[PDB]
């Protein structure tokens, strides 16, 4: 195949520098017409950031000109983005992308941005990295038994985003709902819920797997009936 | 700069319908017989994916269900017929000049038949209580339309303090919406009451949906 | 088939 991978910090204190890396696997940066950088703020607003031509030259969005710089490394085949004097308005998801010749018309090319990386979430804050507290949410133990059961687990008080929740190490895909986090006093709260048939739980239990990469935290809370 | 005004922001189309996203530009965007507009669609948690480019040339791997057209300052994208794996945000974008720019996007939500919220309420985990805090969680799952009104009620009295809610987008499968509502309290405040009610108010019902419990 | 405002072309 051909894939680009953004790599870099999750949390940068304001007034420092952002240095992201985009690793290009299966294509020499040289074979590229141009490699870009784009970021997307909360609310999904997209902003083209700048790029570096195959001729090693660059072009940057004016609004950032003063403090942005895009370079590359032929030998390791990855290009970089550096951004100076980061403020809270620099918190968004960053993506590197490729621009290439696309067959337009007859025997004619047309350049466009066709392959993008996963994106990496960068948080600009002075707050500290906090591991989450994971709490199992088992059905009331009175309001249970009947029909189809809804289970769930609360992930509270962590920073920064993100955190991944899955069930039974990845099995349970259907019936799962994961709600976007919410900030209250600079710590996150998020809850995931899974609706299973009254056949499995209790016997043949479920477990929520929470992984908070910024704090290298991986927690497994096995949901069990309440003794209420 | 060149501004891209997309219309409209919100668009709801039931299955097998016709989706029509416009996208006007501040200056014209043609040149040498090519029109530098493109379209990407982004699904929640995914990178934008290139659909059409150069106004009408569809990118390989894309179902011929999608259509691109327009010239000068006006452009357009249409879906025929709208599928479930078509709920996303579409963004037009110009490669006419640097700096390249994008539009705001258009959330395409698929219409479905009214469905009611399967409410579910949970008391604090015995582990949280030890920790002193006290979260009471209420999931309002798989409903439609997206408009629901949730109200918490302790011993008959309403309570907005400690309440944080969150929503998911359209659920790619059943095209429904879900919601979490969390009431956070101190162990001493939870214990200072009995009845705890989550009360939903939805289009699919006349009387609210209650679901509660009491520390007893 | 690179826009007139693009800083770089390619041929």
């Amino acid at each position: 195949d051909v894939q680009l991978q953004q790599s870099g910090p999750d949390l940068v204190k304001p007034s420092q520098s952002l240095s992201l890396t985009c690793t290009v696997t299966g294509y020499s940066i040289t074979s590229g017409y141009s490699w870009h950088w784009i970021r997307q703020f909360p609310g999904n607003k997209l902003e083209w950031m700048g790029y570096i031509h195959y001729s090693a030259g660059t072009n940057y969005n004016p609004s950032l000109k003063s403090r942005i710089s895009i370079t590359r490394d032929t030998s390791k085949n990855q290009f970089f983005l550096q951004l100076n004097s980061v403020t809270t308005e620099d918190t968004a998801t960053y993506y590197c992308a490729r621009e290439e010749a696309m067959p337009y018309g007859n025997q004619a090319y047309y350049y466009a941005m066709d392959c993008w990386g996963q994106g990496t979430t960068v948080t600009v804050s002075s707050a500290k990295t906090t591991p989450p507290s994971v709490y199992p949410l088992a059905p009331g133990s009175a309001a249970q038994t009947n029909s189809m059961v809804t289970l769930g687990c609360l992930v509270k008080g962590y920073f920064p985003e993100p955190v991944t929740v899955t069930w039974n190490s990845g099995s349970l895909s259907s019936g799962v709902h994961t709600f976007p986090a919410v900030l209250q006093s600079d710590l996150y709260t998020l809850s995931s819920s899974v609706t299973v048939p009254s056949s499995p739980r209790p016997s043949e239990t479920v477990t929520c797997n929470v992984a908070h990469p910024a704090s290298s935290t991986k927690v497994d809370k096995k949901i069990v009936p309440r003794d209420c | 700069d060149i501004v891209l005004t997309q219309s409209p922001a919100s668009l709801a189309v039931s299955l097998g319908q016709r989706a029509t996203i416009s996208c006007k530009a501040s200056q014209g965007v043609d040149f040498d017989g090519a029109s530098f507009m493109n379209w990407y669609q982004q699904k929640p948690g995914q990178p934008p994916k290139l659909l059409i480019f150069a106004a009408s040339t569809l990118e390989s791997g894309i179902p011929a269900r999608f259509s691109g057209r327009g010239s000068g300052t006006d452009f357009t994208l249409n879906i025929h017929p709208v599928e479930e794996e078509d709920a996303a945000t579409y963004y037009c974008q110009q490669s006419h000049e640097d700096p390249l720019t994008f539009g705001a996007g258009t959330k395409l939500e698929l219409k479905r038949a009214d469905a009611a919220p399967t409410v579910s309420i949970f008391p604090p985990s015995s582990e949280q209580l030890t920790s002193g805090g006290a979260s009471v969680v209420c999931f309002l799952n798989n409903f439609y339309p997206k408009d629901i009104n949730v109200k918490w009620k302790i011993d008959g009295s309403e309570r907005q303090n400690g309440v944080l809610n969150s929503w998911t987008d359209q659920d790619s499968k059943d095209s429904t919406y879900s919601m979490s509502s969390t009431l956070t309290l101190t162990k001493d405040e939870y214990e200072r009451h009995n009845s705890y009610t989550c009360e939903a108010t939805h289009k699919t019902s006349t009387s609210p949906i209650v679901k509660s419990f009491n520390r007893a | 088939h690179i826009g007139p405002g693009r800083a770089f072309g390619g041929g």
